């Protein structure tokens, strides 16, 4: 509940594969938030995206609501987020930049799959930290 | 008692097991890849993989990393036994079909 | 064909030299 | 900082109330926004030097 740093419904404008066969840079404008734009690289082989479809994009930290140092998948029967989401990526917000007054852009890298999120008032929710899960459902 | 066949590489071994490199002489991609597949089918293994450091040496370093439940030696023994069972099954099916035809 | 030879025959050649 | 309305302290302050933090009147919103965009810690400056 309090682990979601961002959540919105986006209308996908463009989906173009630029010299790629399984990754597409989708462009999506928000619904009810006219200042909120979204550019996102998605594995369209696992999560196919077409033009002009509705995407629910949720940015969450601590998806699951030893000192082994190697990531371990959660148990199969674990009540967690991403159960109600088709496509989930894990990355890091590595840059915050201002695009104008009361409008900033936040950049995430999900292993090289980039995402640029544009908005105005999120200063108390989005931080430059490795803990950032991106959840998309259709 | 062959003490020169498989060795534990102590420099590449963690504390309390769960991470170990085994050097197996006179083995190559044949045993390496099958063993890696079988060991990776073990739910406790988080990292399996072999490398032949040089083509001029009959050598094979296989790296096993597990979670805290079992040790890399345990996982390696389990993978070897499971490969044995796999080959048993293949032998039985092949013999049955060759007899039947 | 269609007859086993391994069951009857001791595989001496498969021992390690 | 001065584009956010709050005082852009390029020069050190010099007044009677100089000791107080001039970011108190900011309602905790553009402060965290500024810390979100640019946040230069002293450890970072010393490490760069």
């Amino acid at each position: 509940m309090s682990n979601t740093l961002f959540d919105d419904i986006f209308q996908v404008s463009e989906v173009d594969p630029g010299r790629y066969n399984k990754v597409c840079r989708i462009e999506a404008a928000s619904t009810t938030q006219d200042q909120c734009k979204l550019t996102l690289d998605i594995n369209v082989e696992l999560f196919p995206v077409a033009a002009q479809d509705s995407l629910t994009v949720t940015i969450a930290s601590s998806l699951n609501l030893s000192a082994t140092r190697s990531w371990r998948p959660p148990q199969a029967g674990d009540r967690s987020l991403a159960d109600d989401y088709d496509y989930v990526m894990y990355g890091t917000a590595y840059k915050f930049e201002e695009v104008s007054k009361d409008l900033i852009a936040v950049y995430y890298s999900f292993g090289g799959l980039l995402m640029r999120l544009e908005g105005n008032y999120r200063n108390l929710n989005n931080l430059k930290q490795e803990n950032a899960y991106l959840l998309i459902r259709r | 008692p062959d003490r020169e066949k498989i060795k534990l590489l102590t420099q590449a071994t963690s504390e309390d097991g769960t991470s170990a490199s085994f050097q197996i002489v006179e083995e190559d991609h044949t045993l390496g890849n099958a063993l890696r597949y079988v060991i990776m089918k073990n739910p406790d293994v988080e990292f399996c993989g072999y490398s032949i450091p040089h083509p001029s040496e009959n050598l094979l370093n296989i790296r096993i990393q597990t979670y805290g439940e079992t040790t890399a030696v345990d996982a390696l023994q389990k993978g070897l036994k499971d490969l044995m069972d796999l080959c048993d099954v293949v032998e039985s099916k092949f013999t049955e079909k060759i007899k039947s035809m | 064909v269609s007859r086993d030879t391994w069951n009857t025959k001791n595989m001496r050649s498969l021992e390690p030299p | 900082r001065k584009s956010r309305g709050m005082l852009g302290l390029l020069e050190p302050p010099a007044k009677e109330l100089q000791g107080i933090d001039p970011d108190e009147t900011v309602p905790d919103n553009v402060k965290t926004s500024v810390s979100q965009l640019y946040r230069i810690s002293e450890k970072s400056v010393r490490k760069f030097l």
